[PDB]
RNA sequence: AGGACCGAACCGACUAAUGUUGAAAAAUUAGCGGAUGACUUGUGGCUGGGGGUGAAAGGCCAAUCAAACCGGGAGAUAGCU
RNA sequence: CACAGGUGGUCAGGUAGAGAAUACCAAGGCGCUUGAGAGAACUCGGGUGAAGGAACUAGGCAAAAUGGUGCCGUAACUUC
RNA sequence: AAUUCCUUGUCGGGUAAGUUCCGACCUGCACGAAUGGCGUAAUGAUGGCCAGGCUGUCUCCACCCGAGACUCAGUGAAAUU
RNA sequence: GAUGUCGGCUCAUCACAUCCUGGGGCUGAAGUAGGUCCCAAGGGUAUGGCUGUUCGCCAUUUAAAGUGGUACGCGAGCUGGGUUUAGAACGUCGUGAGACAGUUCGGUCCCUAUCUGCCGUGGGCGCUGGAGAACUGAGGGGGGCUGCUCCUAGUACGAGAGGACCGGAGUGGACGCAUCACUGGUGUUCGGGUUGUCAUGCCAAUGGCACUGCCCGGUAGCUAAAUGCGGAAGAGAUAAGUGCUGAAAGCAUCUAAGCACGAAACUUGCCCCGAGAUGAGUUCUCCCUGACCCUUUAAGGGUCCUGAAGGAACGUUGAAGACGACGACGUUGAUAGGCCGGGUGUGUAAGCGCAGCGAUGCGUUGAGCUAACCGGUACUAAUGAACCGUGAGGCUUAACCUU
């Protein structure tokens, strides 16, 4: 039974998992607009959410909380100076998916993950 | 929670320093004894030329556990170890004279008074 | 939950005293024999808190004649008259298990001054 | 007497002065609506059929709209039909509270059990495991042999297997009505009620008392 | 473990009768650009509910 | 000094589980034994079938051994199926 | 078999370490040619466990446990 | 007794309880002196027994992490009959 | 041209020649407890030591530790200790190879389930217009065990010793159901400590890897060891048995007529499934009230228009779930996530400052972080539609409309 149990196992360890949705975080707020599946892409929703909201309040232990589970200083940076303040009003919700459809390789239902204001 | 096989302390004078549970008497195939239940035991270890000596069969209380005694408002009274009270076989009264250690009021009782009066705790 | 919460709220009591893992307790008991009742006294060192609203407890780990003897307390059951905090120890740990393996001097908390 | 329609709200317990925890199921039952009388000459038993709660206006279909228009009710969120015994009478519109609990001692209480889904043998008959090691092949907590040999030579019915556990009706009986608040539409009851909190459960008087 | 006879062509059939695929149910057309595309989804030149949220 | 001690490479294979249409016609995993010797290993060489070789288990002699393999006698014979 | 096997020699970086052990790394090289989901039973490979502690079992099988350096200390017996 | 049928021999130890174990007894069915007899320190992946410690071995299972099992897509067996 | 053989484990099922519990007659039955037979198969019916054991002895239990059948039930379910392969040895027989219903130590247990069967779970069609709900309950299943203490009463009984039926009250054991409020376990998704090493340029702070590196704690959920509940009472008809009246048979006689008592068995009562109950049932509510062509004119086929109630699909999803299914929601919206606030857990973050040669400590500060929880919030995602499903529902007879 799962009853009440949030959090995918995605047919990975604890560690894989983890080491993904940080890679994957990465990839959208650099890219803004990542096409991954479905179901990575709901769970993204619960990586990539909350260091946006860490990123309104800029304080240099909040760089370090976003370095931790970014490992990467390109993406605190974007975090910190460009979504922060873009989503500075914004009461959560900062990514829409969009369902594209299937993959060829292994027909896994695909999704668009986007930040809500791109922009390009 | 006092099962075949599970060594108690001894919480008298009578001469047993340790005791093992052979038998959980009540009814058939009935598990466990708690606090205030009698059961059979051998001496394993015993001082010399006291009451009881080794390999002597015969009965026992629980008085105190690790498991411990549950209380109606939801609290729970736990002990170190467990330990037990020697009775007599055919008149189940206490072989000893001195009780060692806290008991508890499970043991509040006819047949166990004798206990709570010598215990220096209830 | 609300319903749960207001039902429970009107049963908790106001005079619970603040204490913390680590400090030493007077927790005064009653203890009921025939019909005539009569505070009974657990002192002891506080070596959990499960803080649950109604359903908060906390364990108080004292000595007794060589035994350990601990006794977990359901703070707003009315079993519990008053708690007291008669010294104030230092522990950087919420929980204070280790203490059982302990006995005399290791087993001693320094005392708090904060 | 016919029974109540309520929900699970959780579980509390009930101190008493004595120092006594009680531990209560806290039951939401909140104004029963009768939406329909039934009588031994047109329906050929006496029951009463009750709705409680609410529904979207948007997710009522017509014949459901209806069936609660006919007994000038507001649509509530099922409907349960309660037995009487010869003596209780009832009229559609009439709203039935928990105050009829207030006189009782006992209730039993029958809601649908939590879901375990596919449970095997050890879980849901108590099946005995087999030795975790001393040789043992493949066969840990494998439910043993199904039956004889070459005698009946098939598995008789009934036979307890591996399957679907809980998500089913269950009755407790004989629960003690801790307290009944008419005001706040609460019923508590002694002890654990089967289903999970947010339920749909039905409280009657218990028949053997 | 194995057949102690040849299963015919007709229990195989039989078995097969909950193997047909069902279509898609209605195709959704997009209110701007009207192509056809699986509901909730995205169209194949990248409409959603008539926005353009793609480059392509 | 040592057919000495602990322990890797290396050589082996006591237990257990897995696997038993296997990843594998004998392995894998965890542990296990020896580990300067009667050790181990590479290259090449010799011993040939009632023969070899065998610290001896009828063990091994190209996944084959109480008489190898291939060919021949040969369509052995088969009061049996 | 693009097979968890077998196959001799040579080269031998850094931190820790007695070490060619072990962990993490460098150089260099790989992610093992089906994937995507779900989070039933059961099987496998593992982690933890109240109280009890071999009552298991043919058998403590397996597990758990012990494990290091130095100082102290070390029985029976003995071919010393 | 790696030898004893009778046999779980008798007694004793150890265990609450011991067809095993240890010790002694002799009634050696059916030991016995290099197809060696009796001992024997050390050694043993040897056989049997005991204890300490340890533990999901067990009482009596419970939960969790992963690989499968289940679903979708692709490829696509088998024994049997 | 193979039907795997002892015992164990797992799971069991029947029989009754009944071990306990229940009902009873005789007793050399005072009572307590027994003895023996009759009825009764509803339920229940040990753990250990020794041995491969079945068995048996012993220890200690229990109300009782029943007897048998099921391939001496059960190896395509497990084990493999015994026993019947190859190794080796003792004794013994034999010149010997070897052998023993003698012993010893050691020694590969395969199978992805087609059918039946079974446990679960769905799809299809039917049930005669279609649809959404609520039901009746034919039938089926589950459950049915009992100890101890106290009162009645130290009474009835008995010389004492001891010591009741009948009725009653409470508390347990075992089994089962539910459940998580409590007590706990788990919690590789929360926090913290810490060893070694690498990296983020370095300091500081962090992260990776080392079984989750090792540990300490611990949310929700799941859960037992936790805590609530249950077995019933009662009714009906009976068993063995006890009787009333009562002839046949002037009497007697429980029986022939007739009448009444009488048990955990039976039928009910309690719980669950349940109209595929094709004998397909009932009740309530909802929807559909148009044109016509055709011809073997028959429950006929086709065209146009219409397309409902409702359903399904799709999507967000769930304390529902293998998949289906079931339930909730879909902007007229709290369905999920995010966000807000709270709680919970961890246990005083970072940064700065003070003290200290320093390790570190103190302060900012119960801080910081905080998963699944609570209460809220349309920020994101749940599309305007399309799709299926129709268009008043046979014949015959009867009654009511309307005797
Ligand atoms: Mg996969
Ligand atoms: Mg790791
Ligand atoms: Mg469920
Ligand atoms: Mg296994
Ligand atoms: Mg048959
Ligand atoms: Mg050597
Ligand atoms: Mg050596
Ligand atoms: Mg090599
Ligand atoms: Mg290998
Ligand atoms: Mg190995
Ligand atoms: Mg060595
Ligand atoms: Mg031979
Ligand atoms: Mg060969
Ligand atoms: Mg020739
Ligand atoms: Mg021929
Ligand atoms: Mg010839
Ligand atoms: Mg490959
Ligand atoms: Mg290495
Ligand atoms: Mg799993
Ligand atoms: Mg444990
Ligand atoms: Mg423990
Ligand atoms: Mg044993
Ligand atoms: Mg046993
Ligand atoms: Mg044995
Ligand atoms: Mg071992
Ligand atoms: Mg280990
Ligand atoms: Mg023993
Ligand atoms: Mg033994
Ligand atoms: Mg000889
Ligand atoms: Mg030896
Ligand atoms: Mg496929
Ligand atoms: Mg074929
Ligand atoms: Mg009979
Ligand atoms: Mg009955
Ligand atoms: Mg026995
Ligand atoms: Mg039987
Ligand atoms: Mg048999
Ligand atoms: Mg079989
Ligand atoms: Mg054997
Ligand atoms: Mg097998
Ligand atoms: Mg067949
Ligand atoms: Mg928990
Ligand atoms: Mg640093
Ligand atoms: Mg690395
Ligand atoms: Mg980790
Ligand atoms: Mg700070
Ligand atoms: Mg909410």
């Amino acid at each position: 039974m799962r009853h009440r149990k949030s959090g995918r196992q995605l047919n990975r360890n604890s560690s894989h998992r983890q080491a993904m949705f940080r890679n994957m975080a990465g990839s959208l707020v650099r890219h803004e607009i990542i096409k991954t599946t479905l179901p990575k892409a709901k769970e993204l929703r619960r990586v990539v959410e909350p260091l946006i909201t860490l990123a309104k309040t800029d304080s240099v232990a909040n760089r370090r909380l976003a370095f931790a589970r970014t490992r990467d200083n390109e993406i605190v940076a974007k975090l910190f100076n460009e979504l922060g303040p873009r989503f500075a009003s914004r009461a959560g919700g900062y990514t829409r998916i969009l369902k594209c459809g299937f993959r060829a390789g292994d027909n896994a239902p695909m999704a668009y993950i986007e930040l809500v204001d791109r922009s390009e | 929670m006092i099962q075949e096989q599970t060594m108690l302390n001894v919480a008298d004078n009578s001469g047993a320093r340790r005791v093992m549970c052979i038998k959980v008497l009540g009814g058939s195939h009935r598990r466990y004894a708690g606090v205030g239940d009698i059961i059979k035991i051998t001496i394993k270890e015993a001082i010399p030329r006291g009451k009881v000596k080794k390999g002597d069969v015969l009965k026992a209380v629980v008085v105190r556990t690790k498991k411990g005694v549950r209380r109606p408002d939801g609290s729970v009274i736990r002990f170190d170890g467990n330990a037990c009270v020697l009775l007599n076989n055919n008149s189940e009264q206490p072989i000893g004279t001195r009780i060692f250690g806290p008991v508890t009021r499970e043991l509040r009782s006819e047949k166990f008074m004798k206990i709570i009066s010598l215990a220096p705790e209830v | 939950s609300n319903i749960i919460k207001q039902l429970e709220q009107e049963q908790m009591k106001q005079d619970v005293p603040s204490f913390r893992p680590g400090d030493t307790v007077e927790v005064k008991v009653w203890v009921v024999e025939g019909s005539k009742k009569r505070l009974q006294a657990f002192e002891g060192v506080v070596i959990a808190i499960r803080n649950r609203g109604l359903h908060s407890a906390f364990t108080v780990r004292k000595i007794s004649n060589g035994e350990g003897v601990e006794r977990v307390f359901q703070t707003h059951s009315p079993v519990v008259d008053s708690i007291s905090v008669k010294r104030r120890g230092a522990v950087r740990k919420a929980k204070l298990y280790y203490l059982r393996e302990r006995t005399g001097k290791a087993a001693r908390i320094k005392e708090r001054l904060n | 007497m016919i029974g109540l329609v309520g929900k699970k709200v959780g579980m509390t317990r009930i101190f008493t002065e004595d120092g006594v925890s009680i531990p209560v199921t806290v039951i939401e039952v909140e104004a029963n609506r009768v939406t329909q009388v039934k009588d031994l000459a047109n329906d050929g038993y006496r029951a009463i059929q009750v709705t409680t709660g609410a529904k979207k206006a948007n997710r009522v279909t017509k014949p459901e709209a209806g069936h609660f228009a006919k007994a000038g009710v507001e649509a509530g969120r099922g409907l349960w039909e309660f037995r009487l015994a010869e003596g209780e009478e009832f009229t559609v519109g009439q709203s039935i509270s928990v105050e009829l609990f207030a006189d009782v001692k006992k209730v039993d209480v029958t809601g649908t059990s939590k879901g375990k889904g596919f449970a095997g043998t050890v879980k849901r008959w108590n099946f005995r495991t087999q030795d975790a090691t001393h040789g043992n092949s493949l066969s840990h907590r494998v439910p043993g042999s199904i039956g004889q040999n070459q005698t009946p030579g098939k598995v008789f019915k009934g036979k307890k297997m591996a399957g679907q556990m809980g998500n089913e009706r269950v009755t407790v009986q004989s629960l003690d009505v801790v307290r009944v608040d008419a005001e706040r539409n609460l019923l508590l009851v002694k002890g654990a009620v089967p289903g999970a909190t947010g339920s749909d459960l039905i409280v009657k008087p218990a028949v053997k008392a | 473990a194995v057949q102690q006879n040849k299963p015919t062509r007709s229990k195989r059939g039989m078995r097969r009768s909950h193997d047909a695929l069902t279509a898609v149910t209605s195709l959704s057309v997009d209110k701007t650009s009207g192509e056809k595309h699986l509901r909730h989804h995205i169209t194949a030149d990248g409409y959603y509910r008539g926005r353009k949220v793609i480059a392509k």
